[PDB]
Order: structure tokens, then C-alpha cells, then sequence
């Protein structure tokens, strides 16, 4: 048992929340923008979700939806 | 069949547990203080 | 069966037969022992959702927007802790410790006790959803003859097939009461109850409609339960089967005592025994919603 | 105070905060994480569990079969419930017991188990079923047992007893009955509390200690 | 016809000042059939039994006025005065079998039909004749239902 | 780890008549006490 740590069915999700974080992070950047061009949103995005330690517009959006982001991942795989 | 019929919780283990867990800090700490 | 009783061919008769109107009007029941009725089979098949109205806090308003609520009332008391942007920086403080993998969290006295109390109250609150999950997995459409598909089959794209076994009562029932749908579903008539249930396992019919006892027999017997009736309590007019005598036969007098007598000495309940994801998906949109409503209101301040 | 600060912070994971130093913290770390885990396991182990009693699956429960005076259930007089208890020679252990807790009237028996005079009552399940969909606070346990019919009771010199039997059978076809079961028989705080409370205790505090701490200062 | 008091089947009301009672309507705004009915006022022994009337509604008198309608007759309803259903009961000289209640009414002769939530039994049809059952039903067990509280 | 001991969560001193204790009652500190009724089949066996 215990095998299905993907996805038991409908498999999508795992790239849906991918998307999901792609799409928040080019619009931090955006932001950015009108006020850090890669990896770096999504290196966030990692370690606000697996704790590591890792962390105007876009400061803001940063610690505001980030945490629910992370919130309601941690809550689906509960 | 009608004549003849019919949680959980933080035990002394976690205590163990918390016990050893200083002990073993506490032994690490002063090895380091000696290294 | 019944034009053998009548023509006195026979003196009683028990073949599973159903009350009607117009069978005891030529011959004399006894009392039923066994509760039948009209019936209709339909096919088997977390789809709950989890962390949301469905799932608890059925009110939904109050509990969402204590968040909002706190996090005004710690920027309110950000900007009063002055003797950056107060607005834009004090909710990091409350959204991040709503949940225990929140790494920019800055809190330089006795509140850290208190959000670390907040803290504990949210982690108590996530562990006792997670195990209320782990106990909301355990788990009929038709809902009735009133429901638009029996009155308007070919209403829909693909026609709903329903199905009858002719010689019989269920038959009589649909003539007297939908002549329309009797006719139409006259197109649509098995041979034999074998032959409906086999169409309806795979596929072909989409309901079949029979006798009550017979419909939950088949469902019971049926290989992994994917065949069940329309719930319990939606069952059309409900008779029972008795035995057929003719009428004036002594014999009924006697019979009927001897029913009741076994009914109420549990002679009938033995012999009863023995013949007879989304939310995932919902919750991503939700959250793609909220970043939309968050990045429109950062924008404004 | 920082040091214990952290600790607690380590503890309650709300983000509050030399080579002894650094091993300690590891050593607590690892620890914590270990705790707070098996806490977690522990509380979802305890929340899953039936804290009401088990609900009545039938006559064949032991429980209903062996009487006692911690639970006490009986019917409401000398019914048709009691015709059918005392054919069946079974249960004549609970038929005494059963035979002390008679009541007037099937009204006043559910009044009285409404109360919780009577842990349990034995009566027809139309209207047991009826009283559980008006009374959310009464529910119905058991499937189906002493199964019978509600008939015209009518003397036997009576002449018209195929007429009405015909008429009965014809309202059924009809759907009178259906009709008239719809219009009659077919009717309709802690996890609250403790956030009220976790709520007001904060917006207390955030103000409370703050005013302590500024009246120390000064 | 002689009733009994069950409150899913005949709803007994007290009769205002006029000798009737309120008229009502259903969900569906159809108008709720009421009867004139005579019974006693107090159920428990021992006490002052009148005859007063009362307003009995419910599904029994309404299968009461179906039937009459489709039969043409002019049913009169009256309660039960010991407010039971009724049994073979032991009393002094126990070596007697009497009917009481309902079915001790009904085989007296002061009754000609009942019409109420009786269940088909063996010795109801060893002196009373019952026609077809028009419900189907069984006998649950009622328990106090406690809120489903975490 | 947490499902590991949400599942080993689910879950006898004398073992039979093969126990010291009922062989030698006083090589343990407690006084471990059996009996029996008499004129039966156990007294016998
Ligand atoms: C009896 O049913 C068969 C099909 O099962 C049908 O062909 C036949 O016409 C029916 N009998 C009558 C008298 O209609
Ligand atoms: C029974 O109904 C028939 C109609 O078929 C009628 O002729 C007869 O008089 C009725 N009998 C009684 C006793 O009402």
C-alpha cells in the first residue's frame, strides 16, 4: 500500500498546482516589473511549501498568497 | 448462538522518550564544550 | 395462474403473484406475508469535499472571515505600536502562523506566547479536519416516477431507455396511470427478467422497472453491487403477494390464520435471510481565484 | 527570555526566536519534530472514535435481550407489540421488566423517552419515523422485524368488506396513497467555541501586554 | 367509526367556542379535511371523563372520507373512551378471555368500522375481519438522539 | 511516520497453567492466590 504517493487517479493536479505556481510567479515578476527573473519565485514557492528556511507589489503578493498557497497544499496532502 | 452469547495518547513512552532525548543533548553539549 | 384458478383447474395458487385491482375482483386473496411493490434499478457507481462548507462549518462566513477580521485588527494595532507599510506587512505576521511552513515570519513579550497559542489552536484545528477526513470516506437519482425523465425521456440528447416484462402487473400499472409512457415504453419490452438485467449491466438500458422483491433480489445477487434500486421509501404502490383462491373456497378462512400466525412468530424473517480529485480540483480554483482577488487588491494599495 | 522564546517557538511552530549551542538546538529540533508528529497521529487516532452509544441494530442485540436497570425500555400498553412479545416465548427475562414501565398512551411514551425517563422505545416504525423527521432530538435504530399491514378493521357480518378491499386496492393504483403519505408522513459548538475564544483571547492581548509592557517601560 | 389517538395519523384538537376549529392549508395550499369528533377528555384513569367534541384530522379520516365518498356512505367518528387499542387482558376470574379498548367496542356492537393504525394480528382476525393493508411497515426501536457533537 | 502509528495504534499474565506462578506461588513477591471449587471434576484432574 502506500504506492500511490503521485496520484491514485486523475493525475493532472500534479501539474495543475505547477501551473498554478508558474502563473503566481510571473505575476510577481510582473509586478516586480512595476514597482528574481527565473528561479527564484519558484525556489520560494518550495521552500514555503517544504520548510527550509528559504525566504513593493511583489513583497506584498509574495507574503500574502504565497501562505495560502502553502496552506492549501499541505491541506490536500493531509 | 442464543444460549452462550455476548484513542490513544501521549503514554509514559513520549516521557521516556523527552528523558533520553536530554540526556543525549546534554551529553552531546558537554562533548562539545570538552572537544 | 389466474385463469387456471378461475376455470377450476386449481384450488390454490402461490407463484409470487401481486395484488391488483383487477385480480381480486375474479378471485380471493389471503393476507400478504411479504411486502413487494413497483420498483426501479439503476446503476452503482472523497467526492465530498474536504476543507470547505460540505465538510464543516456549514455556515461558512463567520469562520472565513475570522482571518480577515485578526489580520485588520494586528495591522489596526501595528500602526498603534508606534509610540514599511503597516497595511501590506502586518498580515504576514497573522498569515503566517495560521500554518507551520511559514518561513518569513518576523516577530521581535507575551504575544509571541499568544501566536504561538494561535499557532497550536491552527495546527489543533488542521489535525482534527485531516482525521474528520479520514472518517468522511464511507458512502439514487431518480428519485421517483415525478422525476422529468420518466414524464420527458427523449427530452435529453440521448433517449432514456427504460424497461418492462410483459404478462404481468407492473404492465397494468404504467397503462392505468402514464398510457403515454406505457406506449412508450412498449418499444422497449424483454422476454424475460434475465435478459433486462444482463442490458442493464452493460449498459444498454439505462433503468429497469419490475416487481419490488425481485428488483432487490437481483440487486443483492448482482456481481459487485454495481445494480441498485432508487433508495428506500421512493417504491411506487405497495402490495404484497399473498396466495390465490377461489373465491367462496373455505379454505381462506384457515389460510389467513395460518399467515398471521407465522408473521408473528418470526416464521417469515428467518426464511427472509435465507432466500433473500474534485475537491483537490475545486480547491486549486479557489486559489487561483484568491491570488486573482489578492494581486487585484495589492494593486489598489 | 529569548531563549525560552524560541523554545516555545520551536514547540508551537509560530517562527519566534557555540558549538554546544548549535547541538542543543539540532538535538531540539529533532525532538520537536518527532513530538508534534506523533501528537498529530495521536489526536486523529482520538478523534475517530464513537462516543455515543452504538446504535440499536435489531431484537438480536444482547443488549435489548438481557435487561437491567442501567437501561430500561418497554412498550406503551397491551398493544399489538405485546401480542406479538408474548407469542414469541423468548424474551420472557426483559418481558418482566417490560411489563413495569407501561404508559396511557404512545404520545406520552415518546414525551417520556423525549425526557430520558425511558432509554428506549418499542413501537410502529411509521411512527417512529414520522416523530424522528418532526423531533430531530428522537431517532429510529432497527431495521424491520414483526413486519405487518395497517388494515379496516370491520366486523365479519359486514357486507361491504370486498368493496372496501376493492376500493383500497384501487386508491393504491390510483396513487392516493402516495399522495397522502407525501402531504402527511413525508416532512422535513466546540469547534465554534474554542475559535470564538482563541479569537477574543488574542485581540485581548495584542492590546493588553502591549499596555503592561509600555507602563513597565515608563 | 371508532379511532384512536395517534398523532402521525388522527390529530385531535380541542373545539373553539363555536364547536369547530381552526381551518388550514397545506404546502401545496390544499384545504386540510377536519371531522367532528366525540371523545373523552382525559385519557389517564381516575379521572372526570367527558364526552366533549373535538376537531380528529389526519390520514385515517381522510382514507375514511375517501372511502365514503367512493362508497356513498355517512361515516360518524367517535374515540376510543379507554384510549387503547385493546387485547385479551387478565382480569379477576382470570380463566375469562374479554375484549377491551377498540376491539372490545367494535365487538360490543357500539362500533361498525375501524379505521385507525392497527396492525394485521392473529387474534384481531380471529373475531374481526380486516380488509386489505393499506400501508406496508414494520417496528423499529425509538432512543434519544444526543446532537453529533466532536 | 504518522501513518505508521495511526496504524500500530489498533490493538494475559499467566499464559496457562505452565506458569511458575501457579507451580511456586511463593518465589514472587506478591501472593498469587488461586482457587478452585471443590467437589468437581477440576480437583480431580
Ligand atoms: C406475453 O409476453 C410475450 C413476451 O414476453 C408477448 O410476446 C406476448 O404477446 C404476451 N402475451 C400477450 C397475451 O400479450
Ligand atoms: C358493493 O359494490 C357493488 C358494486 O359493484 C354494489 O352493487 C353493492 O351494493 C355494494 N355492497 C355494499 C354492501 O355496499
Amino acid at each position: 500500500t502506500l504506492d500511490s504517493f503521485m496520484q491514485p487517479f486523475q493525475s493532472t493536479l500534479w501539474l495543475l498546482v505547477g501551473l498554478s505556481v508558474h502563473v503566481v510567479a510571473v505575476m510577481l515578476y510582473l509586478l516586480d516589473r512595476f514597482s528574481l527573473t527565473l528561479s527564484s519565485a519558484m525556489w520560494f514557492s518550495w521552500g514555503v511549501l517544504l520548510n527550509s528556511g528559504i525566504g513593493s507589489f511583489s513583497a506584498r503578493i509574495l507574503g500574502m498568497v504565497w501562505a495560502g498557497f502553502a496552506m492549501i497544499i499541505v491541506a490536500s496532502y493531509t | 448462538t442464543l444460549w452462550l452469547t455476548g484513542s490513544s495518547q501521549l503514554d509514559i513512552d513520549n516521557m521516556a522518550g523527552v528523558f533520553y532525548m536530554l540526556a543525549a543533548a546534554m551529553a552531546l553539549s558537554l562533548i562539545t564544550f570538552i572537544w | 395462474m389466474i385463469g387456471e384458478v378461475v376455470y377450476q383447474r386449481a384450488v390454490m395458487a402461490v407463484g409470487s403473484l401481486t395484488i391488483n385491482e383487477e385480480r381480486s375482483e375474479v378471485v380471493d386473496f389471503s393476507v400478504p406475508f411479504v411486502e413487494t411493490g413497483i420498483s426501479v434499478m439503476v446503476s452503482r457507481s472523497v467526492s465530498p469535499s474536504a476543507f470547505l462548507e460540505p465538510f464543516s462549518a456549514s455556515v461558512w462566513v463567520m469562520m472565513f472571515v475570522m482571518l480577515l477580521i485578526v489580520s485588520a485588527i494586528a495591522v489596526f494595532v501595528f500602526e498603534y505600536f508606534s509610540p514599511s507599510f503597516t497595511i501590506g506587512k502586518a498580515i504576514w505576521l497573522l498569515w503566517g502562523l495560521v500554518f507551520n511552513n511559514s518561513v518569513p515570519v518576523q516577530n521581535p513579550t507575551t504575544s509571541k506566547i499568544m501566536v504561538s497559542v494561535w499557532a497550536f489552536f491552527a495546527v489543533i484545528f488542521l489535525a482534527s479536519y485531516t482525521a474528520n477526513l479520514a472518517a468522511f470516506m464511507i458512502q439514487d437519482q431518480v428519485t421517483g416516477l415525478s422525476d422529468k425523465k420518466f414524464q420527458r425521456p427523449h427530452d435529453y440528447s440521448p433517449p432514456f431507455r427504460f424497461g418492462t416484462v410483459p404478462n404481468g402487473s407492473t404492465e397494468r400499472n404504467i397503462r392505468n396511470n402514464y398510457p403515454y409512457m406505457h406506449q412508450y415504453m412498449t418499444k422497449f419490452n424483454q422476454k424475460g427478467v434475465e435478459d433486462a438485467l444482463v442490458s442493464l449491466k452493460t449498459g444498454k438500458l439505462d433503468a429497469f422497472i419490475y416487481d419490488a422483491a425481485v428488483l432487490n433480489y437481483k440487486a443483492g445477487r448482482d456481481e459487485g453491487c454495481k445494480l441498485v434500486t432508487i433508495g428506500s421509501g421512493y417504491i411506487f404502490a405497495t402490495t404484497g403477494y399473498g396466495i390465490a383462491l377461489q373465491k367462496g373456497s373455505p379454505w381462506k378462512r384457515q389460510i389467513d390464520l395460518a399467515l398471521l400466525q407465522f408473521v408473528g412468530d418470526g416464521e417469515m424473517e428467518e426464511l427472509e435471510t435465507l432466500w433473500l480529485d474534485i475537491d483537490n480540483m475545486a480547491g486549486v480554483f479557489y486559489m487561483l481565484a484568491a491570488a486573482m482577488a489578492l494581486s487585484l487588491i495589492t494593486f489598489i494599495w | 527570555s529569548s531563549a525560552m522564546w524560541f523554545s516555545w517557538g520551536v514547540l508551537l511552530n509560530s517562527g519566534i526566536g557555540s558549538f554546544s549551542a548549535r547541538i542543543l538546538g539540532m538535538v531540539w529540533a529533532g525532538f520537536a519534530m518527532i513530538i508534534v508528529a506523533s501528537y498529530t497521529a495521536n489526536l486523529a487516532a482520538f478523534l475517530v472514535l464513537d462516543r455515543p452509544e452504538e446504535r440499536i441494530t435489531g431484537i438480536n442485540d444482547p443488549r435489548l435481550r438481557n435487561p437491567s436497570d442501567k437501561f430500561i425500555y418497554a412498550t406503551v400498553k397491551q398493544s399489538s407489540v405485546d401480542i406479538y412479545f408474548r407469542r414469541q416465548v423468548e424474551l420472557s427475562t426483559m418481558y418482566r421488566h417490560m411489563e413495569k414501565h407501561n404508559y396511557e398512551s404512545a404520545a406520552e411514551a415518546i414525551q417520556a423517552v423525549r425526557d430520558n425517563k425511558l432509554h428506549a422505545f418499542i413501537w410502529d416504525s411509521a411512527v417512529l419515523e414520522f416523530e424522528a423527521s418532526q423531533k430531530c432530538d428522537l431517532v429510529t435504530t432497527g431495521e424491520l422485524f414483526f413486519r405487518s399491514g395497517f388494515g379496516i378493521g370491520m366486523r365479519k357480518d359486514s357486507p361491504w368488506k370486498q368493496n372496501v378491499s376493492l376500493s383500497i386496492l384501487k386508491s393504491h393504483e390510483n396513487g392516493f396513497m402516495e399522495d397522502l403519505d407525501k402531504t402527511w408522513v413525508r416532512y422535513q459548538e466546540n469547534m465554534a467555541g474554542v475559535f470564538m475564544l482563541v479569537a477574543g483571547g488574542i485581540v485581548a492581548g495584542i492590546f493588553l501586554i502591549f499596555i503592561e509592557i509600555a507602563y513597565k517601560r515608563h | 367509526i371508532v379511532t384512536i389517538h395517534q398523532e402521525p395519523f388522527v390529530y385531535v384538537k380541542p373545539t373553539l367556542s363555536d364547536g369547530t376549529c381552526k381551518e388550514e392549508f397545506t404546502v401545496n395550499g390544499d384545504p386540510v379535511k377536519k371531522v367532528i369528533c366525540t371523545g373523552p377528555n382525559d385519557t389517564s384513569p381516575g379521572s372526570p371523563r367527558h364526552t366533549v367534541p373535538q376537531c380528529c384530522y389526519g390520514f385515517c379520516i381522510d382514507l375514511l372520507i375517501k372511502l365514503a365518498r367512493t362508497m356513498n356512505f355517512t361515516y360518524e367518528v367517535h374515540l376510543v373512551a379507554d384510549g387503547k387499542f385493546g387485547t385479551q387482558e387478565r382480569v379477576n376470574n382470570s380463566n375469562k378471555k374479554e375484549w377491551n379498548g377498540m376491539m372490545g367496542e367494535l365487538l360490543s356492537g357500539q362500533a361498525d368500522m375501524i379505521v385507525a393504525p392497527l396492525t394485521i394480528n392473529n387474534e384481531r382476525a380471529q373475531y374481526i375481519e380486516f380488509s386489505k393493508p393499506f400501508k406496508y411497515q414494520g417496528l423499529t426501536i425509538l432512543v434519544k438522539k444526543e446532537i453529533p457533537r466532536s
